[PDB]
């Protein structure tokens, strides 16, 4: 596989993501870290499908709503960035306000 | 011009008047003072403030300081202020107004070439955290403690052995030797404690000269009358601190038996509720004491649901205790008191109890000394409202009696509040900068000795450094010889002068500890009290001048799962 | 597209070109099989192999660089030696030379 | 004997007249030559050559190599050709034929038993790849930058401190003194940028005499004519360079007031092109000049159809602007140009942009200088075809002013050619082995001063090193004192002299900078053209003599997703 | 008073007469002898013995030990015995009772102020084991080495370059200096092995003057009678020990041609049986002479169902064979012999074999040298019962014999059994604890010098060590400079003598070889069998004295799918 | 657990393993790490369920075809190796030209 120290390092965003993903399954309300790691997570996948930044930037913010997340963590999250290998290299997705 | 407040907040943090809220408690705090000058504030930026000719002055290295920490909100024992921060040869330099001189009026913080930059708006800057009950059973809690906001960490051990699972000792030369060699490898500042129990004076005297600033009597070592005097004595002649678990058996006398044979003399007594160890079931009477110095471990702050459920069972993994006999579980009983464990979160809040510790891995938790402090006072806003103390429509002083628990109390428990403690001019740049929604939690930076030692940070080949996932990793404060001039090895006088660090080669800087032997209960800062305290033989309950001190568990806290992933 | 193909041209390299070879019949005597290495001492090889080793004297396997030749039990082939060069001095092997030549 | 090119093709690597595309990109390169004896190829192994008396000769280990690379296809500026490639004392002895004189032909690489072997057969190999577009943000970026095939890095930071977030600057002495202890912790040489925005010399001299390699003048800081010139002025005094990021702003002036402020004295502008920042929106005519040594940052190379949304935004965060305030997003506009991005590509292949760096976390990615590097050639072979200096049918041409772009071209800017940068006798051994399928993308071995420092690595467990799980992972060459005898910490003359690093107890080996203020655009290696290039100030057009200079951007790239997992 | 045996066995460990399953095998011990007085154990804790004035004394550090392992189960070549282990400046102090000899009787291990505690009863204790078969790989070998209970490592190697990923060798004085001072930074005792294949003498000396304990002889770099003789020459000159991997080939002669080139001389055969590399197919014979110390790598043992289907096709992936030309199937098949796999194992049973290596990844697994020796035990004890040698029902004797395979003897075969190899008085401290039902699997703790390198460790956070997870984690001894002082680089004489480890700069403690050319079968501990042993030539069947020998593949093994998550 | 550092290297592998499996689940042809670690994951289980060498030397050639990963990806990977606990102890599995 000869994976880079970058590749290793998304793995525990996925990871993260994985216990999230459970967790709001069973009806939970989810916390900070679940919530930046699930959306996160999503965005990663949709750049490997090959969708563009700017389809993203949007699709992002309709992940979780405010009544699928802990009180003030809306809040805590004015915006998520994650980058990841799309079709044309490495990009930046950069989601404002996720959560409303 | 004009600005409106609210704008004025968003651009240079809060002033004068302003409220900010503690993460999720109920604790407001509120500016009492800005150093600043209304439309000279210092920004960096571009097109911004701090730029040649501007902000930044002409001056040489020498006349301008290394580090500027712009618009900080500072929380200290001293106060609630706005100020910038100057850091220069990795003290603290000043408090004040920063800029150049040429052109802004006030500067009392010269910024030059030669200057770095911490944006500090918005966010509250404190001391590094010092906890002085460490257990060194593996490196890794360095490195929990440091992420936390803990920069400083004073205890004994010798890794995953025995004596040391039970107690903060390292004992004998050999190992002292092996451990402050060791030190050298971590990036908090460090200080050990030798093996205290023993009658013979030479046999401890040895230790302090190996380079031990301070000797733990543990009951599984032996806390007996003899062994306590002969550790007292060796200290009062070394100017070192004694750290005392008590024998829990009442095997040697009762509590007021230890008392007599301390007579008098200074001494810090760990975990003094009881349930980390001490004699059942009054060891907590020692807090109205003058010369006894009392803290709290961590895991009974503060007193919850699920607290006697678990510590029951803790303590019965962690002595060995079998569960079904009788006689076993008779001593769990008179360890693990309900009306102690309530009571201790009440004396906290009037100031009976002045530190906060942890008991890393031996009965606490190395990385929520500073969590849990704020989750009692949080608590104890709740259950008591304003402390007679309060002044105004906020929790200053309550805030202000808290963070004193893990800062500057510690530092004069053990002698060393001349290097660390509190942010002021001279001491050590340990800092730590927080985002007041994760005040307590988790830390934006935390700086070592004037360099960012650990930090937040986001994926390293990204176009920025923010994209996600941000994780606590070492930063270069923490590597290498740029880690030993930003840390601290703290050192006995005898062992300085017998020139320790130049036989075990040292790499780290050196402080030496002193007076420790002159503090008193009266010198804790806004945790002076000594209550008339007593506690029923039978019922165990606590009272203070006969009223009866208790509180009631809490359900749900603050700083807990709304921030953690686990 | 395969990635990092190669586009070899089509064609043949002849190796070892301007140099002294001669052929020699070896014979296998032993009874477990034999090995040897396109530049090992062709005259200091196992002592089971027979062949006129005075003919071989200076000389070695003239087959691509890193190759080898087997000899199995009872093994009996003709191979093609090319003779050394450099200085021409033979150190090693079974110790039989030790010097130029 | 004889034997067929395709079976030789695969026992021995390619030969003169075999093309080999560059992992999954349309570049093909064509072997030039062969300094082998076809036939006397030395071959490591069960019953190889390289065995006692054979390949491997009697001589002691003054007199042989201690590391060979057999059969190996060189990349270089000089020249694609295939080779035996010697290395003695941690630098490069010789390019040519390996083996033992005392039985094969033409062996100017001689192997004893001192020597070491490394099979580099079917592999390409080229010098290690100089980032002097390094935001020491963090201490990781080494590790990424290293398994990227990049084994030099400049640069300047303290951390993740707001001056370092933003500019490449290790303000005065202390920061700059502890950095440099700080780099002997780090696998990959070193050399620090300091703050040039003063306008009082001394304060220059100083951070110089500390041990800077350059100064970073930053229009943060104020990139104003008066610092310009006073940092120029101390450059051409004191033997180092300087570095530009010149006033976005156009406050102090365009351009042009920049550009005579400069004076034709010799400097490297950052991120010629303008995203990255500079005088909007012409900062890109400044590579028309032939004191002016010019680069990219990596975000905009090569443009693609997601470059602009994601610029516009990542611009957005960095800078703290706000979006919906008319005010602020005209500035954006100005910044990130389509007509400035998709010219950049072209004159990369004209060869009026002479480097590509990486700015890392400050708009850049610190492990994508190489892989964008190729993309731009492949992107550019695509739309524009061969070169007018390619010679036969091959891309070998494009290949060498490519490469010369991350090795030969940063080294001669800033002043340490004549330790790295390129494959040639007497310089530093940092060499990077690479499959061609993965050229560019994932190394098979990075060596490091004759050391191999990381490479892949399988199971450690396993009964050979391939088996799963298989990534980068440190060897002996980024161990403690093997490493700092494998890498270097470039200083400046003055700092040399005055001795600091004996006064910092600096470990590694230490290398001086010189020659940076004769360098000139002329001087780039295969990236020397000066355009007559203008800018519409409306339209932002960029045009070569009239003619309009613009490119597409891609939908797909090679070196993407067919080789990362995430 | 009185106590039950099973109530005694609980508390302090087994005693006389007790018998302990080791993990999951069909091995059992029996406790040979106790050097206690039943009452006067020592045993720390809240109320227990190891207190001021009781079990503890009053002496000074120089009179009492640093360190008290109580109530062990010893288990080594000379003894399974129930004792007290005593360790003083990193030295095993010695092996009896400990105490305060002022209340306590027959006390030979005083316990003082300057004492810390570990507590074995329940716990098996046994030296460290030392590994003469490593390739050098990666550093990450030194970690999964240490984690299994190996704390010395004898091998050679560069990184991941060719040379190394087939032989044992460290080429060269630069190599070698370079290798010497990565070892420093890795917490497990290093020798170094230089490349013996050379017919000029000096070129060995220069290698061995530069530091290596030994020379590797390997068919790869030519394993002719004349390097063959070249090498021993200047082992016997040097006092140095000598590896060999024979000619597979029989390219310069049969296995008699290289006996008769080592003409009696001492010398350490590699992988005996042959798989691992050696004359076709009978190098196993060499367990027949007085001179040859044999050992086996782990791969082969012990003989399993997918052995034989596993190792065709390693052997075919590791040697770059084509697997569809019958010409080097040929070659593989000659290699890879049922026969001889299956008489190894017996082998090893009737002490013919006397030692077990890795051969770390280069066909070897380095964290399964022990584990794989207590699989062969038990694998031989199910097929063949008790051995001629065994006295009462129990193991004992085969568990003795083959703990030496991987403690003592190697130690002996490189001359370094003055300072490790065995629980005895004067050794270094290299000791490893384990729980009886995880024996040879995962260790509890494994100490270095005094000092705990690495050991299972939970939650960082947690309130004690015990939470999950749970996992292996380095502590203080494997930290900086304690780690420094607590491991072992083991130089020639020669080096020693010319100051190598002042030139280099080399920080950790150094130890000189010697008594390596006076080694011989004779002196291997409970392993010295010369037998009458035949190979047929077409058959491969190996004969003792005529009679076949053999066994049968094991479908199960112990030591594998129960403890392992992957 | 008493986790040695092969079995948490080895849940490195697993991980990886979990991205490629999803995203085959959503129709994707896999890239070269995504093969890698997909291939290797099947071979670890295989041992677990104590299968033979022999059995996993060719049944891992049959995970993924030509048709489910990208061009070039089969030529990228001549063969695949893996080490798991078999209930024999650890042994070494290769599986040539995989992907066909
Ligand atoms: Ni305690
Ligand atoms: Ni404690
Ligand atoms: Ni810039
Ligand atoms: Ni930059
Ligand atoms: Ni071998
Ligand atoms: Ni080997």
């Amino acid at each position: 596989m000869e994976l880079t120290p970058r590749e290793k390092d998304k793995l525990l965003l996925f990871t993260a993501a994985l216990v999230a993903e459970r967790r709001l399954a069973r009806g939970l309300k989810l916390n900070y870290p679940e919530s930046v790691a699930l959306i996160s997570a999503f965005i990663m996948e949709g750049a490997r499908d090959g969708k563009s930044v700017a389809s993203l930037m949007e699709e992002g913010r309709h992940v979780l709503t405010r009544e699928q997340v802990m009180e003030g963590v809306p809040e805590m999250i004015p915006d998520i960035q994650v980058e990841a290998t799309f079709p044309d290299g490495s990009k930046l997705v950069t989601v404002h306000n996720p959560i409303i | 011009s004009n600005i409106s407040r609210q704008a004025y907040a968003d651009m240079f943090g809060p002033t004068v008047g302003d409220k900010v809220r503690l993460a999720d408690t109920e604790l407001w705090i509120e500016v009492e003072d800005d150093l600043t000058t209304y439309g000279e504030e210092v920004k960096f930026g571009g097109g911004k403030v701090i730029r040649d000719g501007m902000g930044q002055g002409q001056m040489l290295a020498a006349d301008c300081v290394d580090l500027v920490l712009t618009n900080a909100l500072i929380v200290d024992h001293w106060g609630i202020v706005k100020a910038d921060i100057g850091v220069k040869d990795g003290r603290i330099f000043a408090i004040g107004k920063a800029g150049n001189p040429d052109i802004q009026p006030n500067v009392t913080i010269p910024i030059g070439a030669a200057t770095e930059v911490i944006a500090a708006e918005g966010k509250i800057v404190t001391a590094g955290g010092i906890d002085t009950h460490i257990h060194w059973i593996c490196p890794q809690q360095a490195e929990e403690a440091l992420v936390s906001g803990v920069t400083t960490m004073v205890g004994g051990g010798t890794g995953p052995a025995a004596g040391t699972h039970a107690t903060t000792c390292t004992p004998g030369p050999w190992y002292i030797s092996r451990m402050l060699q060791a030190a050298d490898s971590l990036p908090v500042n460090i200080g050990l404690l030798g093996k205290g129990n023993v009658s013979q004076p030479d046999a401890l005297r040895e230790q302090v000269a190996a380079g031990v600033i301070g000797l733990k009597i543990h009951e599984d070592w032996g806390a007996t009358p003899a062994a306590i005097d002969c550790a007292l004595t060796v200290a009062d002649e070394m100017d070192i601190q004694v750290a005392l678990h008590s024998d829990t058996l009442n095997e040697s006398g009762f509590v007021e038996d230890t008392l007599a044979a301390i007579g008098g003399r200074t001494i810090h007594t760990f975990h003094t509720e009881g349930a980390g160890g001490g004699h059942a079931p009054d060891i907590i009477t020692a807090c109205a004491h003058p010369n006894i110095l009392p803290s709290s471990t961590n895991p009974t702050l503060p007193y919850t649901l699920n607290t006697i459920d678990e510590h029951l069972d803790m303590l019965m993994v962690y002595h060995h205790l079998d569960p079904d006999i009788a006689e076993d579980v008779a001593f769990a009983e008179s360890r693990i008191r309900r009306e102690t464990i309530a009571a201790e979160d009440v004396l906290h809040d009037l100031g009976a109890f002045s530190l906060t510790s942890s008991d890393s891995q031996a009965m606490g938790r190395v990385g929520e000394v500073i969590l849990r402090t704020w989750q009692v006072a949080h608590r104890m806003k709740v259950q008591r409202g304003a402390l007679a103390e309060e002044t105004g429509d906020n929790d200053n002083f309550r805030v202000k009696r808290y963070i004193a628990k893990y800062t500057i109390n510690p530092a004069l428990t053990h002698g060393i509040a001349h290097e660390v403690g509190s942010i002021e001019v001279g001491k050590l740049a340990d800092l730590v900068v927080w985002s007041p929604a994760f005040f307590g939690v988790k830390p934006a930076t935390v700086i070592k000795g004037g360099m960012i030692a650990i930090a937040p940070m986001g994926d390293i080949n990204a176009s920025i450094p923010t994209p996600q996932p941000v994780h606590y990793r070492p930063m270069f404060g923490a590597l290498g010889s740029a880690r030993h001039h930003c840390r601290l090895t703290f050192l006995s006088q005898a062992a300085a002068a017998n020139g320790v660090a130049e036989r075990l080669n040292l790499r780290s800087a050196i402080a030496v500890v002193k007076g420790c032997r002159t503090v008193q209960k009266a010198d804790m800062v806004h945790n002076s009290l000594q209550p008339n305290i007593t506690v029923d033989a039978q019922t165990y309950e606590v009272r203070v001048d006969g009223e009866l001190i208790t509180s009631e568990p809490a359900d749900v806290l603050p700083m807990a799962q709304r921030y953690f992933l686990f | 597209m395969i990635p990092g193909e190669y586009h070899v041209k089509p064609g043949q390299i002849a190796l070892n070109t301007g140099r002294a070879t001669c052929r020699v019949v070896v014979e296998n005597h032993g009874d477990r099989p034999i090995q040897v290495g396109s530049h090992y001492h062709f005259a200091e090889v196992n002592p089971a192999l027979k062949f006129d080793r005075q003919q071989a004297a200076g000389y070695r396997l003239n087959i691509p660089a890193g190759t080898a030749v087997r000899f199995e039990p009872g093994q009996k082939r003709e191979v093609e030696l090319v003779a050394f060069a450099g200085h021409r001095a033979v150190f090693g092997f079974r110790g039989e030379v030790m010097g130029p030549l």
